[PDB]
RNA sequence: ACCGGCGGACGGCUCAGUAACACGUCGGUAACCUACCCUCGGGAGGGGGAUAACCCCGGGAAACUGGGGCUAAUCCCCCAUAGGCCUGGGGUACUGGAAGGUCCCCAGGCCGAAAGGGAGCCGUAAGGCUCCGCCCGAGGAUGGGCCGGCGGCCGAUUAGGUAGUUGGUGGGGUAACGGCCCACCAAGCCGAAGAUCGGUACGGGCCGUGAGAGCGGGAGCCCGGAGAUGGACACUGAGACACGGGUCC
């Protein structure tokens, strides 16, 4: 499984792309949205990619992502699988006329193969 | 006491929130004269009327009849037979809606 | 109207007392509420453009009117939707003329040239009258306005009474009672632009309203409506009538 | 063609005065709109660049036309007044 | 260009459904809702908050749509006061034909306002002087909801029909009265003066014809009703279960 991985660093604004596969891409299929994983052990040079010095031991967090046909994960929904609801606000909609409901197709929350973009931010 | 009608009170009072002498009813519009032709039901009454329809063709009259339920205060308590006086109300049933306010001549 | 207000009105279905050219085009201005009701007003546009004359189009009438040119019951009225009724005046400052509104012996809206010392009153009928909050008076008048008196003169007015009121500062200076011997112009109806004076009043069981009798100058007795009668003097009129 | 004067009429609040009038021209075509302001404004001493012609209208059998016109007192309130359309097809200004 | 405000429920189109309080007409609401407008009486004190636009990185074949950074309001949320609603006990100020209504005094509760914002001059400044605005209360106006009496087709080779059916008592629900819906108690309600069922059809102003009495029609304009491929059901809003808005079959 391949994941490209958006890392947004909150302390200034700036967000970096990489590309992730292999052995490395195997354990972050399983986390949730809202919890942390060590960057080192995850497998980056960090320093490298932001030009600056970071400190020790540090982790980012899993915020969100896309599937492979384009469709956004939803924090409130349980489990890997795919739905189709009826929705008014939040992630995966944008409303454009008051009280208008309209109904999506959305992923869930842990990560499975068929995700290809994943959004974390840095937490120091 | 006056309720607007011009005619005096019932003799005795009653507890009935429905009725218009002692109670809260209200009466506005229409007022009838008829005869009692059904008085079943509890505190309900049928009240006929006769009139006469002109029928131009044939420049001949003929005889209908309308017919009214009303409800029917215990200080009042007609009969069938007898010649009533009925005001219009606010709904009281799905059928109903007037009251007897007078009884004319007992039968 | 399947799902809501209607803002739109066919010269067809336009009021009866307007003078309007019904079949010259398809539209008229629906009036904006306001002071008076819809059979005894109308549009001020109407009496800038159709009326008066002193405009050609609706665009050069609604400029004239922005400009602050229109005086009505002694305030600025710039909406051209702003309707106009009975016993109105109507200033022109720019040109010094004064008008009072009233209906036709056929019931149709027309103007009529007052002095300029007249055109500081305006009479109006009591129309309802309640009491407020404090233990205060509310009188309601015919076209729709509000006026508070103290407990104390609550003996002083009653429904059917006309107040000479000064406009636009809105002070009382007279109060007119309703009786025989008064002097009325008729409003409404049938008999609608004679006047008079009260001869009987008669009243009637279950809400039926009551009627007056009034015998006019070459000495006729004719009946009408009680609240069709406003009343407009003691024994003479204190308004110029035509 | 002779011209007689029928109304004028003074209107404070737009500012500018309303003329009616009637041209008599029995075997003559139509007048033309610059000869009836030519006239107009020599016979009634005005400025010509405020002096706008309404209309002339001709009739089924007759030998007069009927015709009417405008003056305003200020050039700022004719532009701010009258419609673009008449002013150009006077020749009072240039169609772009 | 975006956030924000008002409008988009009118106007326009058609006549499928409907024999019904759908329509015509006279009355009723003391049994009700109403943004925009008019008059009068009052008010605008103290706090907090995110976010579009914009910059970094993107996903998806597309329709669409994700994470991080930062920001304002006549945007949003709290505290106070004013105010509103329910019930119990007194007093009699008002309208009306008639007060479960209005007004005054005690008492137990619950709900709960606002933008002094914007523009222009006189202002050295201080502060005025106008214009457009914000919130509450009483009444009107405008647009509607609901109810009653009366009036207008064909069939007996359709004669009996109805069982929340008809009325009562106690509640719920509604903007509001009501078998509108429930619990309990009765046997009522309609019908040969044609019920019920079946047929056909949007109603009226009007239109064709005839000496008239009559007979026939009701597309085009105006007023009322209904519908948006068929059948169901919701969100926002003063107003819709919405023709150029949403959901299921
Ligand atoms: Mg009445
Ligand atoms: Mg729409
Ligand atoms: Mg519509
Ligand atoms: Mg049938
Ligand atoms: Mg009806
Ligand atoms: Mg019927
Ligand atoms: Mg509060
Ligand atoms: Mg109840
Ligand atoms: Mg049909
Ligand atoms: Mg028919
Ligand atoms: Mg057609
Ligand atoms: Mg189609
Ligand atoms: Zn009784």
């Amino acid at each position: 499984a391949t994941f490209k991985l958006v890392i947004s660093d909150p302390k200034t604004g700036i967000a970096k792309q990489i590309e992730i596969t292999g052995p490395e891409a195997e354990k972050l299929i399983g986390k949730r949205i809202g919890d942390q994983i060590p960057v080192k052990e995850l497998g980056i040079n960090l320093n490298e990619l932001f030009g600056k010095e970071f400190p020790e031991d540090v982790k980012m967090e899993i915020r969100g992502g896309t599937d492979k046909d384009g469709f956004p994960m939803r924090p409130d929904i349980h489990g890997p699988r795919r739905v189709r609801i009826l929705l008014s606000k939040g992630p995966g909609f944008r409303p454009k006329e008051k009280g208008e409901r309209r109904k999506k197709t959305v992923r869930g929350n842990t990560i499975s193969p068929e995700i290809v973009q994943v959004n974390v931010k840095l937490v120091y | 006491r006056d309720i607007g009608l011009r005619i005096q009170p019932p003799a005795e009072k009653c507890d009935d929130p429905k009725c218009p002498w002692h109670g809260h009813l209200k009466i506005h519009g229409r007022v009838f004269e008829g005869i009692v032709v059904s008085d079943k039901p509890r505190k309900t009454v049928t009240v006929e009327r006769q009139y006469y329809h002109y029928l131009k063709k044939y420049e001949r009259y003929e005889l209908r009849r309308s017919r009214i339920h009303a409800h029917n205060p215990p200080c009042i308590n007609a009969k069938v037979g007898d010649r009533v006086l009925i005001a219009e109300t606010r709904p009281l049933s799905k059928t109903k809606h007037f009251v007897v306010v007078a009884v004319l001549e007992r039968a | 109207a399947r799902k809501g207000p209607k803002r739109h009105l066919k010269r067809l279905a336009a009021p009866t007392s307007w003078y309007i050219e019904r079949k010259a085009y398809k539209w008229a201005v629906r009036p904006r509420p306001g002071p008076h009701n819809m059979r005894t007003s109308i549009p001020l546009l109407y009496i800038v453009r159709d009326y008066l004359g002193y405009a050609k189009t609706a665009r050069e009438a609604r400029k004239i009117l922005n400009e602050g040119k229109f005086l009505v019951d002694g305030r600025v009225r710039k909406d051209y939707k702003f309707p106009v009724g009975i016993m109105d005046v109507v200033s022109i400052p720019e040109t010094g003329e004064h008008y009072r509104v009233l209906p036709n012996r056929i019931g149709k809206l027309i103007l009529h040239p007052i002095s300029e010392e007249e055109a500081n009153i305006k009479p109006l009928r009591i129309r309802n009258k309640r009491m407020v909050k404090g233990a205060k008076i509310q009188l309601n008048f015919h076209d729709g306005t509000n006026h508070l008196i103290p407990l104390s003169e609550k003996d002083n007015y009653f429904t059917s009474y006309t107040v000479l009121m000064k406009v636009p500062e809105r002070e009382i200076l007279e109060v007119l009672p309703f009786e025989k011997g008064a002097y009325v112009f008729v409003t409404q109806g049938k008999n609608v632009a004679r006047k008079g004076r009260i001869v009987e009043i008669k009243k009637f069981p279950m809400g039926w309203p009551d009627v007056v009798t009034i015998e006019d100058e070459e000495g006729e007795l004719f009946d009408t409506l009680k609240e069709y009668a406003f009343v407009v003097g003691r024994d003479k009129p204190r308004i110029s009538l035509p | 063609m002779e011209i007689k004067i029928t109304e004028v009429k003074e209107n404070k609040l737009i500012g500018r005065k309303e003329i009616y009038f009637e041209i008599y021209h029995p075997g003559e075509p139509t007048p033309s709109r610059k000869d009836v302001k030519g006239k107009l404004v020599a016979m009634l001493d005005l400025n010509p660049e405020t002096t706008v012609i309404q209309y002339i209208r001709s009739y089924f059998g007759s030998y007069k036309s009927k015709g009417y016109a405008k003056y305003y007192y200020d050039k700022d309130r004719m532009l701010y007044i009258e419609p673009e359309y008449i002013l150009i097809r006077d020749g009072i200004i240039e169609k772009k």
